[PDB]
């Protein structure tokens, strides 16, 4: 019997780890979500009646 | 036949330790470490009102 | 394996591909070990209202 | 004859889908050509009558 372990294979369902400041790979989920708020922010009130601070 | 020695090349397969190309403008793949690297730096939106 | 090292400094690797005015805000960061020569801009012509990066007159 | 399926084992040029709020994986290309083109300075109001939120 075969597997992907006893062929030196990645398995069918397997995944990489996140990126660091050295290798790639993937990014963490929250990463997604903060480069996502970054990117259309509508992160409260920009100015108010051309007010801000 | 006889012993036969098998990899992930012979069946076609990704190795164990394999990447990706990082991705493009117009392709999908890996996120580069200089990208983490600008990213984390990036200060959270301040929320006030 | 000394061959492929100093080749592979000597090719490099693209921190940013693409085109950007590079006003106040943008920056780029890395590892610093990735610096083993130095670092290389390249600019080209662009378009204020069309905001399309012509491709020529680079320096 | 044996292949990656037999073997259950990812193919040699295989996709693990984009990053997601709750899960890892790739970028899109649009969250590439966002990133590296965003910008740090996001403003906005900080505080009115020493009240926030
Ligand atoms: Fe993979």
């Amino acid at each position: 019997l075969l597997d992907a372990e006893d062929v030196h294979a990645a398995k069918k369902s397997h995944t990489h780890e996140v990126a660091t400041y050295t290798t790639d790979g993937f990014m963490s989920s929250f990463d997604k979500q903060k480069i996502d708020q970054l990117v259309s922010p509508e992160a409260g009130v920009t100015s108010i009646n051309g007010k801000t601070g | 036949a006889g012993r036969v020695l098998l990899d992930a090349e012979d069946v076609h397969a990704a190795k164990k330790s394999h990447t990706h190309e990082v991705a493009t403008y117009t392709t999908d793949g890996f996120m580069s470490s200089f990208d983490k690297q600008k990213i984390d730096q990036l200060v959270s939106p301040e929320a006030g009102v | 394996s000394a061959k492929d090292y100093v080749d592979t400094i000597g090719e490099g690797t693209v921190i940013f591909k693409g085109a950007n005015l590079m006003g106040a805000g943008q920056s780029f960061k890395w590892d610093a070990s990735k610096l083993k020569f130095g670092m290389t801009l390249l600019f080209s012509r662009y378009d204020a209202a069309n905001n399309t990066p012509q491709d020529y007159y680079y320096h």
